[PDB]
């Protein structure tokens, strides 16, 4: 640090195509160098050095391609990768896609920069999801729940009531250790990002941490349908890092709401339609996998640090399907799915979540005997079966004859009908502890006979059978 | 020595390398992230960054190693945990206080100031040695005797053999003389992470790999030293299966490679690597990370680790091989590497040939899958080894006809596809008994015969048993179970008593945790007797009775040996062998009296 | 009673499942090829073409 | 005054829409509403003939002004919607006569025009919008075939040889409709007085094939909020609107509940119950056709009857004949209101009729005895709005009430 250099400033701006230029007889041009791109009419945009051979440089540009031209654009090279600003500070304010706050408050005074994208942290040094959280919803709760550090992305369509169960899921999100839990530090920081999101959904969303009353705790950072597409290929990476300096730094934990992982994914084919590589599966760019790796791979708990990462990217099938490389991907990758179902929506439920193909990696790990009750696992199983087993009673009845069903044919569609309407079913602004809830689970799995719940164990069937 | 040219991601190029080898390894930019050579254009070279390549400059200088990547083999691997390009990581964390793993950081392999033991075999001075000559042994720990053996392309007369004594890595203990020059030696080797170990022969393999599963055990057989594909599921196979490998298998060392995987799962399990000891010596305690090396690279990873993963881990495994040791590599990888190579093939901007995948993607797992087997390795004394690998694949859910997996299943003799349908079922083993096979079966039918030679005909009627009741579920599904007979209602009955007592292992409890062989070929029998003894019960049909009549009654009558053959999955293995046996002796003798009485009664 | 409802599920199988299903198949095989097969073959065109 | 026709016209703020459109066609209206300044989406595949829905929108709507755009859109159309708007009048708080055509501008160009002013076209449609919401004004937009301008891009990007992403289309497709249809909504105006204009974007996706997979219909249906699903079934029968019901749908539900709540409480019930009963008709035939007509409860044939009515009635307008080219939202909730209430009556009296048989096994007598009051249900679409809301509602009234007494006397009968 002893003397410092002034970045240069080229106008050799050979090409503009896309959201691309591609600059020449430029010197030294570092990879991801940050640029600053100053127009003949003097407005300046931000973009990023895609990459970098001889003297030429392709330059991304965040802001769009709308008015460069050869003569008069001027073009520096910071030297430098990006590095948001964070501070204790940034917690309460509503950010745009870039990080430029849009709160009509003041730019935040960094505690520090860090490069986006922040190191990696070293595998013998992160810890198993430790405590679990209760959702409010009763799907995720009393099944495939949800612990600290864990990645379960939300699957859903358009349509889908996937932005309000995430408002749900943010007013609901609470700890659940023997229903024990100021917790200014237990307080979950949420860190929400939207990306390409209708401005009636981000409306939607503003005024509903507003009226939470967790404006003091929240931190949003949109970028909007009409913003630059660009933009938001950066815009979870912000996201990521800020809650990586608010929980790692600061020791706090830390919530991840990513919105619409599927226009992320639009971005990065933009991009790389762009500069024109090998496609991938149905026309992605081939390292798409490799991007949401580093983009859900930033959360989980750490040994170090009594701070903790618990990310919820909520995902829209493009199709409603699943072989789409974006869900597959995010399968291959996040510990978890919660699914949210048409049929459901058809018969209009609330929280449309469908169990069946519901399922956490940890759930097994995230109940404990303070977590839950013993049995708890018990009733997971239970319900599995019994679910399974109607729906497969429930095609025989359809195949053969609603008559010509068995009783215990009609008992499990009982349990199904009884299911679906009571258990899945919650209110939209009603939160509800996990105890009962367990309790109301053992009502359902005992209209079934003691009999037929072979998957539960009898010690726990002699536990809480009865009740 | 030459400069950087090109930067796009993992590929970058550097001018100036004039002559460079092909795969030679160079170090890129004052951080010195080591690549790999992997397409020359002339003087110019391509390089993987192997790294995180953010931040790079033209004109910053590239060196050249000279060497391929390597490894480095001695003492001190076992219960260590490296990266892709071998680094340790908890030496990593320990060294520098920091939790994350500082870009471009160089540290050895292994610590070579570390002490260690030593032990010659009573090797003699000018006694000529040859590569793989295991003339001395070190015990990195208890029960874990590591076997210092001459490199394979090493070979001499001893002039100095040093005593025994406590030595650190970089010293020399061992001196050779050959063609008239003299040849040091430390304990720690270097070798290529292609090109597989030397073998002296490749056999066939006879002994089974006995794991705790029962449907892996005897339904699907695999040998010592033989491929297995699993789809890689959750819940269970990845963390159960492998548990059973860990802790339950008779391998003497369990080199786990995971890669592209999830990253929560694998804190879990390194932070499980030191716990959970088995008893398997007689006298003491093995904790399971003395016989585990695990080589973890996480998503975030770079690309290139993903595939310098395998072969790093496959080096491992012939390394122990080499020893004698048997040793199992369990693989979560080939999943994502595939998908690595498939970025490595559109960075290089080559033409993919189904589905994206570059072409040679069959050829590498080809050659990744047939580096294991059954070897009589080099030098003296004669000794075998072996290396299995368990390599995961897409998940069931999926297709298999993913070019992924029909390249495995070319190859792989071993498919233990789990089930979605099973997995939904909540059925924790998953297996389905319909597409999985293993070819391996015609091999252990000598294992199988000294061991029980009624034992493959039983297991042939429950094969036939559960085809018969997957085949004829649809003509139930739509005719209806009114038309079925007393053989289909006796049939029914004996698949769905597998189904529930033998196929399904919670191995959360003691009594199923590991289910011995003794165990499953004694269950096995007994559902496959009474099963026998339904058939000639309704076969006799006489007396103005029987045939359905006889199958009710038996139901009813002979309803608390149905009952009890569940309850033999309860009967506690770790009561003794002995006892155990004595019990379902007892409990056949019983049903032999079953449809005997039953028989005299004549309905 | 019996052959009414067996001749009723024949007649409803004949006329509805297997005449739903093969528009499914037929539906499926068009997308499958005219879709992932011509677009895979036209980006490796136009590969070739940059590269040319 | 001249502005860059890409950039969006600035406004001082954007605020929450809360004024419904008003169609005047009884299933959009009720079943999938709309709010002024919102954005819709019609896909209308091939012969379903979108473009009468969007003439009748443009004639009926609330809208202070009309754009009108077709790209690729053919040319009789727009010749037919310059020939009559002009005779078409427009009944204002004065009731002075007054021609459509004046509070109506196209900007269509026609199939035969170059492609590459399709996007040219719907921009300067949606600036033009814009400039008339600035004003204070609340105006909606049609744009005519936006597939046209798919394809369009695709030609022009194809020769660009820029990569496809999928289907030819290139990456870039999202994007840009997703920022066409962004320019919509309810915003504050700038300036003095304090002017709150809207524009309204209803654009139209014609899907190749019929299939709503289509690039194009997806990004469309991914940011879009309010949809209204054209099938081929109901067009194939002649069912006109052709609107189905299960794909369909408003994510403006709940911002209207005020609206509604003040309107009338009861529509956001009889609402559900609706939605409800055509769901179940959808399960019901579905469970008929795979056992058959018998073995049918006579609590599911009261719920497939009455959802004929709907199906009949409510969700059907003619759209070329008087009473049918109109529908107050008044009428609207009578006629729903009425059919609801037939089908609670049904509900009672099968919850109660002296015995099973009364009760519910008697619905066909029920039927035979109260036919003149189901055909009067049935024909109250056919009464034409020009008879004043006064009218119209007494004659409801009566209807509902003679219709209850009818059914309860009936009911009090013989139980």
């Amino acid at each position: 640090e002893g003397t410092l250099e002034v970045a240069m400033e080229y106008r050799t701006v050979t090409g503009v195509a896309g959201p691309l230029v591609i600059l020449d007889k430029v010197k030294g041009p570092k990879y991801y160098e940050i640029v600053n791109i100053r127009l003949g009419d003097g407005t300046m945009r931000r973009g990023q050095v895609l990459e970098v051979d001889g003297e030429k440089a392709v330059v991304q540009v965040f802001e769009g391609t709308s008015g460069i031209d050869n003569k008069f654009t001027t073009v520096q090279f910071t030297g430098e990768v990006l590095k948001t600003p964070v501070s204790l500070d940034m917690l309460g304010r509503i950010f745009n896609g870039s990080g430029k706050p849009i709160d009509n408050g003041p730019p935040i005074l960094p505690e520090a920069y860090l490069d986006i994208s922040g190191s990696s942290i070293n595998p013998s040094e992160r810890t198993y999801p430790e405590e679990m959280i209760q959702t409010g919803i009763s799907t995720i709760d009393v099944m495939n729940s949800i612990a600290r550090g864990q990645k379960i992305p939300l699957f859903s369509a358009a349509g889908l009531p996937h932005n309000e169960i995430a408002a749900q899921i943010c007013r609901q999100a609470g700890l659940v250790k023997r229903l024990e839990k100021d917790g200014e530090e237990d307080n979950f920081a949420i860190v929400f990002a939207a990306m390409g999101v209708n401005m009636e959904t981000a409306q939607f969303f503003k005024r509903d941490f507003e009226e939470n009353g967790s404006m003091e705790r929240v931190t949003l950072f949109l970028n909007l349908a009409n913003d630059p597409t660009i933009e938001r290929i950066i815009t979870p990476r912000i996201a990521l890092t800020t809650a990586e300096y608010l929980a790692y730094e600061c020791g706090k934990h830390v919530l991840v709401i990513l919105t619409d992982m599927s226009s992320y994914a639009d971005a990065l084919r933009e991009v790389s339609a762009a500069r024109e590589e090998v496609p991938g599966r149905r026309g992605y760019p081939g390292y798409m996998y490799t991007d949401l790796a580093q983009i859900y791979e930033r959360a989980g708990r750490i040994e170090g640090r009594k701070g903790s990462i618990t990310q919820i990217p909520i995902l829209t099938m493009p199709n409603d399907d699943i072989t789409h490389p974006t869900p597959d991907l995010t399968g291959y990758i996040t510990e978890g799915q919660i699914y949210i179902d048409r049929q459901l929506q058809n018969r209009q439920i609330y929280p449309p979540i469908n169990v069946l193909p519901s399922l956490s990696r940890l759930m097994k790990s995230a109940i404990g005997e303070g977590m839950t009750r013993r049995d708890h696992s018990d009733v997971s199983n239970q319900l599995y079966a019994n679910y399974a087993i109607g729906k497969d009673v429930q095609a025989m009845k359809a195949v053969v004859g609603e008559e010509a069903l068995s009783s215990e044919d009609l008992l499990y569609l009982e349990f199904l009908d009884k299911f679906e309407r009571k258990f899945v079913a919650q209110g939209a602004y009603d939160s509800r502890n996990i105890f009962q809830s367990l309790d109301l689970a053992w009502t359902l799995l005992r209209i079934f006979p003691r009999e037929l719940l072979h998957r539960i164990p009898g010690k726990t069937l002699d536990q809480y059978y009865s009740r | 020595y030459g400069y950087v040219r090109k930067v796009s991601g993992p590929v970058v190029i550097a001018d100036g390398m004039n002559g460079a080898a092909m795969y030679e390894l160079v170090r890129v930019g004052h951080d010195n992230l080591i690549g790999e050579i992997i397409r020359l254009e002339g003087d110019s070279a391509t390089i993987q960054v192997y790294e995180e390549t953010a931040g790079l400059m033209v004109n910053d200088p590239v060196l050249r190693t000279h060497k391929p990547l390597s490894v480095e083999l001695g003492p001190g691997i076992l219960g260590n945990i490296f990266d892709g390009i071998q680094r340790p990581l908890k030496t990593i964390a320990i060294r520098s206080g920091d939790v994350y793993i500082p870009r471009g950081v160089s540290v050895p392999a292994l610590d070579k100031d570390t002490l260690w033991e030593f032990q010659p075999k009573k090797i003699g001075e000018g006694d000529l040695l040859t590569g793989g000559d295991l003339y001395a042994t070190v015990f990195e720990n208890s029960l874990m005797q590591h076997h210092v053996a001459l490199p394979p392309d090493a070979m001499g007369k001893v002039t100095y053999v040093a005593p025994a004594g406590q030595y650190s890595l970089k010293d020399t203990v061992l001196e050779l003389e050959f063609q008239g020059v003299k040849k040091s030696f430390t304990m720690l080797q270097a070798w290529p992470v292609r090109t597989p170990r030397p073998v002296s022969s490749k056999l066939a393999a006879d002994t089974p790999l006995l794991t705790g599963q029962r449907v892996l055990d005897a339904l699907f057989p695999s040998v010592l030293g033989g491929t297995c594909a699993i789809p890689g599921a959750f819940g269970c196979g990845k963390t159960v299966i492998s548990q059973a490998l860990s802790k339950y298998s008779n391998s003497d060392t369990v080199v786990y490679v995971g890669c592209g995987e999830r990253g929560n799962e694998m804190a879990e399990v390194l932070m499980d690597f030191p716990q959970l000891t088995m008893t398997l010596p007689d006298g003491r305690e093995e904790s399971v990370m003395k016989r585990t090396t695990l080589v973890a690279n996480t998503s975030n990873m770079p690309v290139a680790a993903r595939e310098a993963s395998i072969y790093t881990g496959i080096t491992i495994a012939e390394y122990f091989r080499d020893m004698g040791y048997n040793v199992s590599m369990m693989a979560d990888s080939t999943s994502r590497w595939a998908e690595a190579l498939r970025e490595i093939s559109g960075r290089l901007a080559e033409m993919p040939a189904d589905s994206g995948y570059p072409a040679y993607l069959a050829a590498r797992l080809a050659s990744f899958y047939e580096r294991a087997g059954k070897v009589k390795c080099l030098g003296g004394p004669e000794r075998t080894g072996s290396v299995t690998i368990v390599g995961a694949v897409s998940p069931p859910g999926g297709d298999f006809s993913d070019p992924v997996t029909s390249a495995t299943l070319s190859i792989v003799q071993v498919f233990w596809g789990l089930d979605k349908k099973l997995a939904q079922r909540k059925h924790f083993p998953s297996v389905n008994w319909l597409i999985s096979y293993s070819k391996y079966s015609t091999a252990l039918e000598s294992f199988y015969e000294q061991f029980d030679p009624d034992f493959i005909n039983i297991r042939t009627k429950a094969r036939e048993v559960l085809q018969r009741e997957d085949d004829l579920n649809e003509i139930v599904q739509l005719v209806g179970k009114d038309a079925l007979a007393e053989g289909d209602k006796i049939t029914l009955e004996t698949a769905k008593l597998l189904r529930e007592d033998y196929l399904a292992q919670n191995a959360f409890t003691p009594y199923d945790k590991f289910c011995p062989f003794y165990k499953s070929v004694w269950m096995m029998r007994n559902i496959i007797h009474f099963y026998n003894l339904a058939n000639q019960a309704v076969e006799k049909g006489a007396g103005m009775d029987g045939q359905k009549i006889t199958y009710t009654l038996i139901k009813h009558r002979l309803g608390d040996l149905f009952y009890r053959l569940v309850s033999q999955k309860f009967e506690d293995p770790a009561e003794g062998e002995p006892a155990l046996v004595a019990k379902f002796k007892k409990l056949h003798e019983d049903l032999t009296a079953g449809f005997r009485a039953l028989e005299d009664e004549t309905r | 009673l019996t052959l009414d409802e067996a001749i009723k599920t024949t007649n409803r199988r004949v006329n509805a499942l297997e005449n739903v299903v093969k528009p499914r198949l037929e539906n499926t095989i068009t997308y499958i090829k005219g879709e992932l097969d011509e677009l895979e073959r036209e980006d490796f065109f136009r590969l070739k073409k940059i590269q040319g």
